[PDB]
């Protein structure tokens, strides 16, 4: 079906009345399913709204306000799911559809609106509006939202045509014979669950239907209450992950399909991405990024802060800016990649009268702590008082150095009172030189092996006039015993450029937990990685050889094929929508139950499933 | 030959002293250097007057705050110095030198010009 | 502001080592820069950052800064080294820069 998103402007008019009509016409032309909200506002008289007769489903709310057009042909609108609310709990608001002439919305022929899932409706200040007073809303709106209805019908001075005599209790949406209200809920018998087709229990609708049904089966609903897979209304789309007994592991279900609004699709439509919860979304929102898998786009959560490039000193708005001050530091919030330079000069903390800039607050320096990339250089000749290291740059890893200071240096840290550099994550300096001089309390500076960070042939380093190494070594300000001979950025083992043996996370350690330690580990690339929580720690041996439960030496609880699992699969969904149940024998090994044992077993055969 | 000084060598007392420093061989609109004025009376020592960045931010000498106004214009590629209410003690050779930010020392010095105040 | 103290005159034998001092209230925490000004010429940066040497300065020029006195040490003094020497420091917080009184170095 043809699908459109919808609008959310509420009561805001887009330019002139014609401009507002054009944007509304572009959105809902040939639209059958509205993913968002349906907002019909500021539609003047004699405007052709014939394109609204194709709308059948709306997920959010329906807003019809400030319209002077007499007929809004929402003829084929069947369901208002109410996934969003207009004001507080309104899934349908028809408010103030008149003008100074007091001749506004007169004909609202929603003859197929048979159910509203969530939310109430509101009608207020709609003169000359006919027939809507006769509608029995108890048959269409949910029974729990009837407590917040707001119906105001004061139209006794307008010329209205009477309902058709064949309408039940005189309830009609419009004047025509087709406009009689189609009751399909309150007239149902007590035995019909949900809705029905007439008045007998032999023509009830399946509880998965929404508006109505042509037959008793599930494939007979007009629209689905929750999801629609192919031609069948289902409570949930087919599971994407199923436990096949062949591989003893959760694998991708070929019949598994994603969720797109109220439909279940094998693939998301064009220009749509799948999320981590199995749904089709227009674009991966905040706190998540986009990545390709199997040639299909998929959303993934951001590794920490998301990528947000920002212009630095000398680019755009920050050109001719002397230093990062209290005026421009507001533009550096959540920035992780600086596209330019960074000046940290004493004029920020002091301020000047020419640029009309107040002193920079030292606490605001933690704003650019998320910065991980600098395309230009880094000039730091000022730093707050009580900070012993570059705390705001502990998450910087790359300085490109396309632009250089004095035609030479790309990293300038001069005339500071810091103790350590604190650049724990700095791993690459592609181009430019490094100058660190004049910091008479700075140690560790001469230890770093800078040829490891360089990337251009000919890069030099100038690190002098700091704290003497004889004074640093006497006070203990030396690299940790666990650091490699390639230097360090501080005393703690978290500051090593590299570890002399192995590492656990970002901290250097003497050895991995192979035979000792509470969390047993294994070694690869000189780094310690935890074993699976199901590999039982061995005394005379290592605990695991890899990551997953396939590489355990001895399972800690139960065994499911080559895997160590906490419990055997009891109640896991399988193929053909048939649950898979297993049991544990004497050796704590998982084996399948009997095919006829639908609710689990404790032993082989039908013995474990008594009557 | 990079930094060139210019201005009237004769100045009467109590009037404004005007001097201009013209930069050549590069661009004064650089983020790597300050621009400073340094003077020394005949037979005395150097005295820093003030520093100017090409954006307009200034730093002055505490002994010459109220009488010194240093500006810079990027189009003409130059920065000037103005000293109001001049006295007999301001007779000096006025140098303009380049002041990088990586060292905060005066890299390149101009040859300076001598302005003498008299009746 | 900050004050720098230099000896007015220092003499040295040809080929020997000359040591020009620069006094300052805890000048060891700051970076000192030395300039050489021959008569009639502009000052020339001979040493920056306490001890470093710009390109174009002979190795004979060495510097040291500790406590409250910085020292400009000329290794093998020649006849052409007779000039005025000024030590210079840049205040970090104040952003001001102060020069010394000068030192007329004379070769015996
Ligand atoms: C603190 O951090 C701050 C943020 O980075 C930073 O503020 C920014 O400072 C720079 C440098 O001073 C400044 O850039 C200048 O902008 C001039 C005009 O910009 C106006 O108008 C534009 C129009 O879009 C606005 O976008 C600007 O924001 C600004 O309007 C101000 O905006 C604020 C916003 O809140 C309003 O509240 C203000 O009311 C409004 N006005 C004021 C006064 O603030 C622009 O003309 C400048 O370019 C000229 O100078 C350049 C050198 O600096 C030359 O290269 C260039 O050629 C331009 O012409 C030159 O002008 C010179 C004037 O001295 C002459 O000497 C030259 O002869 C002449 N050359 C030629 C060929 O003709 C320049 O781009 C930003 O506007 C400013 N931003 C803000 C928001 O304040 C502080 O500097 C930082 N302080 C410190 C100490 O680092
Ligand atoms: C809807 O779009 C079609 C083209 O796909 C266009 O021909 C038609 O004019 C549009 N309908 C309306 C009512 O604007
Ligand atoms: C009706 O409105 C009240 C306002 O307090 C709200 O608390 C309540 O949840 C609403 N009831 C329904 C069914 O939406
Ligand atoms: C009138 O409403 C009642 C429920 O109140 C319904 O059962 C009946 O079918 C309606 N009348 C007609 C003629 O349909
Ligand atoms: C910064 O990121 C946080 C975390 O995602 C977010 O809550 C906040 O709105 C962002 N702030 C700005 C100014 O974008
Ligand atoms: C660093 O410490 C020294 C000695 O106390 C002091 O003179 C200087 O002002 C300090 N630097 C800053 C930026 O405060
Ligand atoms: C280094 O790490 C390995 C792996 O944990 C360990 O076997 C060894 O004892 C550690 N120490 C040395 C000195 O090799
Ligand atoms: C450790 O475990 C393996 C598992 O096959 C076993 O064969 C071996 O004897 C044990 N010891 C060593 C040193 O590998
Ligand atoms: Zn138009
Ligand atoms: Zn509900
Ligand atoms: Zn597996
Ligand atoms: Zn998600
Ligand atoms: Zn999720
Ligand atoms: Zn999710
Ligand atoms: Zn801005
Ligand atoms: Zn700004
Ligand atoms: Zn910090
Ligand atoms: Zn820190
Ligand atoms: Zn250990
Ligand atoms: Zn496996
Ligand atoms: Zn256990
Ligand atoms: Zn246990
Ligand atoms: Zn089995
Ligand atoms: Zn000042
Ligand atoms: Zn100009
Ligand atoms: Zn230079
Ligand atoms: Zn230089
Ligand atoms: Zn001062």
């Amino acid at each position: 079906k043809k699908v459109c998103q919808g609008t959310s402007n509420k009561l805001t008019q887009l330019g002139t009345f014609e401009d507002h009509f054009l944007s509304l016409q572009r959105m809902f032309n040939n639209c059958e399913v509205v993913l968002g909200n349906l907002e019909i506002t500021y539609v003047q008289r004699n405007y052709d709204l014939s394109f609204l007769k194709t709308i059948q489903e709306v997920a959010g709310y329906v807003l019809i306000a400030l319209n002077t057009v007499e007929r809004i042909p929402l003829e084929n609108l069947q369901i208002i799911r109410g996934n969003m609310y207009y004001e507080n709990s309104y899934a349908l608001a028809v408010l103030s559809n008149y003008d100074a002439n007091k001749t506004g919305l007169k004909e609202l022929p929603m003859r197929n609106l048979q159910e509203i899932l969530h939310g109430a409706v509101r009608f207020s200040n709609n003169p000359a509006l006919c027939n809507v007073e006769s509608i029995q809303w108890r048959d269409i709106v949910s029974s729990d939202f009837l407590s917040n209805m707001s119906m105001d019908f004061q139209n006794h001075l307008g010329s209205c045509q009477k309902c058709d005599p064949s309408c039940p209790n005189g309830s009609c949406w419009g004047a025509g014979e087709e406009n009689c209200q189609k009751l399909t809920k309150i007239i149902c018998a007590q035995q019909c669950s949900g809705r029905c087709r007439g008045k007998s229990p032999s023509d009830c609708c399946h509880n998965q239907c929404a508006a109505g049904c042509t037959g008793p089966r599930e494939s007979d609903c007009l629209v689905c209450r929750k999801f629609r897979d192919e031609a069948t209304c289902k409570d949930t789309c087919p599971p994407l992950m199923l436990y096949n007994p062949t591989t003893y592991q959760m694998d991708v279900n070929p019949e598994g399909k994603y969720s797109f609004g109220a439909t279940c699709v094998k693939k998301c439509p064009r220009n749509y991405v799948v999320t981590d919860h199995g749904s089709c979304v227009r674009a991966c929102g905040a706190d998540s990024y986009e990545m390709e898998e199997d040639g299909v786009r998929k959303c993934k959560k951001c590794e920490g802060p998301c990528r947000k490039v920002c212009n630095g000193i000398g680019i755009g708005e920050f050109k001719d800016s002397l230093s990062i001050n209290a005026t421009n530091i507001k533009h550096f919030k959540n920035c992780t990649s600086i596209s330019g330079d960074l000046h940290i000069l004493p004029v920020a903390f002091r301020g000047d009268s020419f640029t009309h800039t107040p002193p920079l607050d030292p606490q605001e320096l933690d704003i650019l702590k998320t910065v991980k990339e600098i395309t230009g250089f880094l000039l730091i000749q000022a730093w707050p008082e009580n900070r012993t290291d570059l705390h705001a740059f502990e998450n910087l890893e790359i300085i490109r150095g396309r632009t250089k200071q004095h035609g030479q240096f790309s990293l300038a840290v001069v005339s500071l009172n810091i103790t350590s550099l604190g650049l724990r994550s700095l791993k690459e300096i592609s181009d430019g030189d490094v100058i660190i001089s004049g910091n008479k309390n700075l140690c560790y500076a001469n230890t770093i092996n800078w040829k490891k960070l360089f990337g251009t042939s000919g890069q030099k380093t100038k690190i002098i006039s700091n704290r003497g190494e004889n004074s640093c070594k006497a006070t203990g300000q030396v690299c940790h015993a666990l650091c490699s001979p390639e230097g360090c950025w501080g005393p703690e083992p978290r500051d090593c450029v590299s570890c002399r043996n192995v590492s656990r996370g970002r901290e250097c350690v003497d050895k991995c937990n192979l035979l000792e330690g509470e969390p047993r580990e294994f070694v690869e690339n000189s780094e310690c990685i935890q074993c699976h929580p199901e590999c039982l720690p061995q005394a005379m041996n290592i605990t695991c050889t890899g990551r997953g439960p396939d590489n355990c030496i001895q399972c800690a609880h139960y065994i499911d094929g080559p895997h160590c699992v906490k419990t055997c699969p009891a109640g896991v969904m399988g193929e053909n929508n048939t649950l898979v149940w297993k049991y544990a024998d004497a050796g704590h090994v998982c084996h399948l139950c009997h095919p006829n044992c639908t609710y689990g077993c404790t032993g082989p055969g039908l013995e474990g499933c008594p009557t | 030959v990079q930094l060139q000084e210019s201005g009237p060598g004769l100045v009467k007392p109590s009037e404004t002293l005007s001097l201009t420093c013209t930069v050549s061989g590069g661009s004064i609109s650089s983020s790597s250097y300050y621009w400073g004025w340094i003077r020394q009376p005949p037979g005395k020592g150097l005295e820093w007057i003030g520093s100017i960045y090409y954006s307009g931010s200034t730093y002055y000498n505490p002994s010459l705050k109220s009488r010194v106004t240093i500006s810079v214009d990027t189009s003409k590629n130059q920065f000037s110095l103005k000293l109001s209410s001049v006295t007999a003690a301001d007779t000096a050779v006025y140098y303009c030198a380049r002041l990088p930010m990586v060292t905060m020392s005066f890299d390149y010095w101009g040859q300076g010009t001598l302005v003498t105040v008299s009746s | 502001s900050y004050v720098l103290t230099q000896p007015p005159s220092v003499s040295v034998a040809p080929g020997k080592t000359a040591r020009i001092t620069c006094g300052g209230n805890n000048i060891g925490s700051k970076s000192v820069h030395w300039y050489q000004q021959k008569p009639g010429q502009a000052p020339v940066l001979v040493i920056y950052y306490d001890s470093d040497r710009p390109s174009g300065i002979p190795e004979r020029f060495s510097g040291s800064n500790s406590g409250n006195t910085a020292t400009l040490t000329i290794s093998r003094v020649e006849a052409g080294d007779e000039a005025d020497y000024y030590c210079q420091v840049w205040d970090s917080s104040s952003d001001h820069v102060v020069f010394g009184g000068g030192t007329k170095l004379t070769v015996l």
